[PDB]
């Protein structure tokens, strides 16, 4: 009866690749 | 991503979305399922 | 392949093996050659026929029971090699095509070749997620019925009136060319099985 | 000892699949000279045989004999179909294992997927003894041409 | 740029006109996940059937060594199974007990013949009993493991 | 010899002592319908609540099959991989048995039934009797219905069993699916085959590879699909766009009827017939006193069906064939002991009188068993063996003086 | 008694998600 | 040759785990003699009507 | 190679540039996205 709680949404710390948005021309 | 029923349900009521395949097993395997079967 | 004596059967078989590695390339595009089975003619053992004397159930009735249901009960007998099915007849869908149709109708033989390929397969569409649960796309196509192959299309027009296999053909049950037959006390023809044991055993 | 057969039957149904491909299979490999059991698992577009052997039999000897049942069988399959022998070795051998991460975000899931496909597993097994390196988790790069309908 | 159709003006219909060409994943039929917080891609080093994991782990550890330089900047290969450990662990095991059981039999047949003379001659008793036994599995095949050294 | 009588009524069997590794499977189960999408959920969330334990230092969890036929895994099953700290980090009142306890306690999901084992024993196990747990029931038949009804019964039997901790028997049937039946009658109309309608279920609807990038030695899969919204659902089928070989605007079902529906899951099979394996977890007490209590509740509580046998299989199956080989050993071993006492001292009755000594022996060792709190095993069975031929080897030396 | 009960925490873990029933137009 | 006079087969029906031969032919009355096959109906691609 | 935006996004917030976060051949991209919050 172990009222040990988790974090159900996903998770993803083992790295992320991540671009920023820019502003310029196509 | 919307499902019309024509009937079987009351408005209020409130039914699971997320972790429903889990939960459904779970029914199923107590008994639940056929519970609601035999008594209509 | 008659090999000389004291070699080890299995020894042979994984040679020949080999060597009909490095031929298979030298035959027709088409042909493959087979390995045979572990035993040989002597190997015949076990003889009998399928008789029903009421007549409930044909040649070919019999040739399928013994094809699809008692071979596979005997094979898994150990030391057994094969279970051959000997005489009898071999149900064939026969596509009979009328060639005075075929004018009247401006189908040519090849099309209607082309139209059965086309006719007899299923088909998966991978699957879709719905409660959480993994629904497999599963699509029809088997020739399982006369009626199917009645239904083969074959030409459409603009208005979408079709012209069908049954246009040009009757299709019909018959007996396959019989490479065997089989006798039984000169009173019936009748279909049969043997049973083969492994050479050593 | 155990011989794997894997055949790939792409799209077509796991009753199907069972039927024409891996029924077959089990019947003619249940009657190899040296066969214990063999399972079979039908799965949507796959076909797994596990073929054991009695105790004693030389592995190699029970692997040339089931590749040789293997051609005479190879006929009896659907057109397209081809089966194939697995490894040498049985889930037991699985003994080292490892995950491939990269926390600054340089490189993804498909990068990584490939450095293992195509540069670990070369490094490895050239390592005498391994059966095989396989690749677990991780994204296989495809080009997804998406049609539109209109 | 995959023709599809042209005029006979010379204007083609590519396979940019009808759809749009990404780089996406391929169906997953395999998903690893590492300590509940993402999802990775990993590789598992399969041993051939009755070969040495011991001599085959020492390999991989030392050809990934190798791999350190060659292995791109941010790459990190982390361990999630190594039946190494265990071997070590199990060896070291069964070596620590011969040892003992030696030295414990050694005091007690010191203690019911008194002089050392005659408890080194029950001493030299055993040495030599594991040299033929050793050499002899040497012989026949078998390998050191719990089981072969436990006999 | 009637004083060993109270500790073997007391002791109990297993096939051997469960040897302890550094590491340990995390290997559930569930129903056969399950999305890949959601077991991966399935996968993380169950990775955390491990993880959340101080004993385990990594847990690599796996779903589906990696990439080799040594894995027939489904994307529904999973395999995590949990490796513990060195012994010397536990927390101070720690044994193996007290961490699986934490972990089966812990780590539990609605419909979700948790099976721990020991890697090197599982994939043991699995190569020689395909089960993956300790215990197991193997129902076979060639009705899929029959057996799945079979099987179902049986692992509500095995629940109420004192000893059982999880039970779950793999259904034959719960598969899930979308039927395209193509109507014949109704393509021709716009000139097309079961083919042609087909191809856009492969790769309109399904994803299905056309071709490959060559780049370098790697190779990567190429395919054709339409956007998801398409494809989303039944409903979303009944109105796939097909632009037809006269340029005729349909519809999927213009051409065919689309209906879900239920059937084979996967089809596992044992020298050509079919079976449903029952996975049992129980930890507390000894396997053999277990599976005898199985196999009364089962033979009680469950009549059986014609062509349908049930078979308890796993560990037990070998336990019971090593039995029958030790039965038929004890002679063996007692007529060539026999024979050695006859050569050494040529008489008759004395000789009688050192193998006579061995019984006294044994009861020697089942105490020291009980008192240990050890089972009964291939293990222990063999110590018995050796330990006679030392009793009867302390027999000639008390006779010889 | 009609249904099934489960542990909250297993819910909570399985980030169990309910949405309201309505009536209107599709 | 070999199918409107020889039955070559051309397919397979799927019946379970069983199998079945198709195959096209013409009635036996146009491929019952040599002088027979020297008459068998032909439909040229151009739809021209010969033997 | 690059996908200009008519409205959505402010100019500076990070984005992963990964598609390769669902599975292709099924999950349901609508609720596939729903797992990852809460």
């Amino acid at each position: 009866a172990s009222g040990v709680r988790i974090d159900p949404t996903q998770t993803q710390n083992l790295g992320v690749k991540t671009a920023t948005v820019t502003r310029g021309p196509l | 991503g919307v499902t019309a029923l024509r009937s079987g349900l009351a408005e209020g009521e409130k039914v699971v979305s997320s972790g429903l395949f889990l939960i459904d097993s779970e029914a199923n395997i107590s008994g639940a399922l056929e519970r609601m079967r035999s008594e209509s | 392949v008659i090999f000389e004596d004291g070699t080890d059967p299995y020894w042979a078989r994984s040679r020949v093996l080999e060597y009909l590695n490095q031929v298979q390339g030298k035959l027709p595009a088409g042909v493959s050659a087979e390995l045979g089975p572990d035993a040989t003619g002597v190997g015949w053992i076990y003889e009998y026929a399928l008789v029903d004397r009421s007549g409930k159930h044909d040649l070919a009735d019999l040739r399928s029971l013994q094809d699809w249901f008692l071979k596979y009960e005997l094979k898994t007998i150990p030391d057994v090699a094969e279970v051959a099915s000997v005489g009898g007849v071999v149900k064939e869908y026969q596509v009979v095509i009328d060639p005075q149709r075929l004018a009247q109708y401006g189908i040519s033989l090849a099309e209607v070749k082309s139209a059965l390929d086309a006719s007899n397969q299923e088909a998966g569409g991978s699957s879709i997620e719905l409660a959480e649960a993994e629904y497999m796309v599963r699509a029809s196509g088997y020739l399982q019925t006369l009626d199917d192959f009645n239904h083969i299309v074959l030409k459409a027009s603009e208005n979408g009136v079709p012209v069908y296999l049954r246009d040009v053909a009757k299709v019909q049950i018959g007996p396959e060319m019989r490479r065997g037959i089989a006798e039984l006390n000169g009173e019936g023809e009748v279909a049969g099985g043997v049973v083969i044991l492994r050479s050593g055993k | 000892v155990q011989v794997i057969i894997k055949t790939s039957y792409p799209g077509q149904a796991p009753q199907i699949v069972e039927n024409q491909v891996t029924y077959p299979l089990t019947t003619t490999m249940l009657s190899v000279p040296g066969a214990k059991t063999v399972r079979g698992f039908s799965q949507f577009g796959d076909s797994y045989v596990y073929v054991i052997f009695e105790d004693g039999t030389d592995p190699y000897w029970a692997r040339s004999r089931v590749l040789e049942y293997l051609n005479q069988v190879q006929g009896k399959l659907p057109a397209g179909v081809s089966a194939e022998l697995g490894p040498d070795a049985t889930g037991v051998g699985w003994i080292y294992e490892y995950a491939l991460v990269d926390r600054s975000g340089k490189h993804d899931l498909a990068d990584l997927r490939s450095l293992q496909d195509w540069f670990l597993k070369y490094e490895l097994k050239t390592i005498p003894d391994v059966a095989e390196v396989a690749s677990v988790g991780g994204v296989v790069k495809e080009y997804q041409v998406v049609i539109d309908p209109q | 740029h995959i023709v599809l159709k042209a005029s006979e003006n010379g204007v083609p219909v590519y396979l940019r006109d009808v759809a749009k060409v990404q780089i996406g994943p391929e169906m997953r039929r395999g998903i690893a996940e590492l300590n509940g917080e993402g999802e990775v891609a990993g590789g598992v080093v399969i041993l051939r059937s009755g070969k040495n994991a011991r001599e085959v782990i020492a390999a991989v550890k030392d050809k990934l060594e190798t791999l350190k330089s060659s292995l791109p900047e941010g790459v990190e290969i982390v361990t999630t199974y190594d039946r190494s450990q265990l071997i070590d662990r199990a060896i070291d095991n069964l070596s620590g007990k011969l040892l003992e059981e030696f030295i414990v039999v050694a005091v007690v047949c010191a203690l019911f013949l008194w002089h050392v003379r005659s408890a080194l001659v029950a001493i030299i008793s055993l040495p030599l009993g594991l040299c033929i036994a050793f050499i002899v599995m040497h012989f026949q095949g078998l390998n050191a493991n719990i089981m072969s050294l436990g006999g | 010899v009637l004083t060993v009588l109270w500790p073997l009524n007391k002791v109990g069997g297993e096939f051997l002592p469960q040897i302890n590794e550094g590491d340990l499977l995390y290997m559930p189960s569930t129903l056969p319908g399950i999305s890949a999408a959601e077991a991966a959920s399935m996968l993380q969330k169950t990775d955390k609540l491990i993880m959340s334990v101080p004993e385990v230092a990594r847990v690599f969890g796996k779903t589906g099959k990696a990439e080799t036929a040594t894995d027939s895994a489904p994307l529904e099953m999973v395999e995590t991989t949990i490796q513990l700290k060195p012994q010397e980090q536990w927390r101070p009142g720690m044994t193996m048995d007290k961490i699986i306890e934490e972990l089966d306690n812990t780590v539990r999901l609605p419909g979700l039934a948790n099976l721990w084992v020991p890697p090197i024993r599982n994939r043991i196990d699995m190569l020689s009797t395909g089960i993956k747990s300790p215990i197991g029931i193997k129902v076979s038949g060639t009705v899929l219905a029959d057996i799945d009804a079979m099987a179902e019964q049986i692992e509500e039997v095995a629940r109420t069993v004192p000893g059982v901790a999880s039970a779950l028997a793999e259904r034959l049937e719960g598969g899930r699916y979308i039927n395209v039946e193509i109507n014949r009658e109704k393509a021709a109309r716009y000139g097309m085959t079961v083919a042609d309608v087909q191809l856009f279920v492969t790769s309109a609807v399904g994803g299905a590879m056309v071709g490959e990038t060559v780049e370098g030695i790697a190779r990567y899969p190429i395919n054709l699909r339409y956007p998801q919204s398409w494809r989303d659902s039944p409903q979303a089928l009944r109105q796939l766009p097909i632009l037809t070989p006269m340029k005729q605007q349909i519809t999927l079902a213009d051409v065919a009827d689309i209906k879900v529906s239920t059937g084979p899951s996967m089809l596992k099979t044992e020298n050509a017939r079919p079976t449903s394996w029952i996975y049992i977890d129980a930890r507390d007490r000894d396997m053999v006193s277990v599976v005898h209590d199985l196999q009364k509740a089962i033979a009680e509580k469950v009549q059986l069906k014609p062509g349908t046998s049930v078979a308890f299989s796993g560990q037990f199956e070998l336990l019971e064939r090593a039995n029958h080989k030790l039965k038929l050993m004890v002679p063996m071993t007692l007529m060539i002991i026999f024979v050695l006492l006859y050569l050494a001292f040529r008489r008759v009755g004395e000789a009688l009188l050192i193998i006579s000594s061995v019984p006294f022996a044994l009861v020697g060792g089942i105490w020291l068993l009980w008192w240990m709190g050890f089972h009964l095993s291939v293990a222990t069975g063999t110590g018995f063996i050796a330990l006679a031929g030392v009793a009867a080897e302390f027999g000639v030396v008390m006779l010889m003086y």
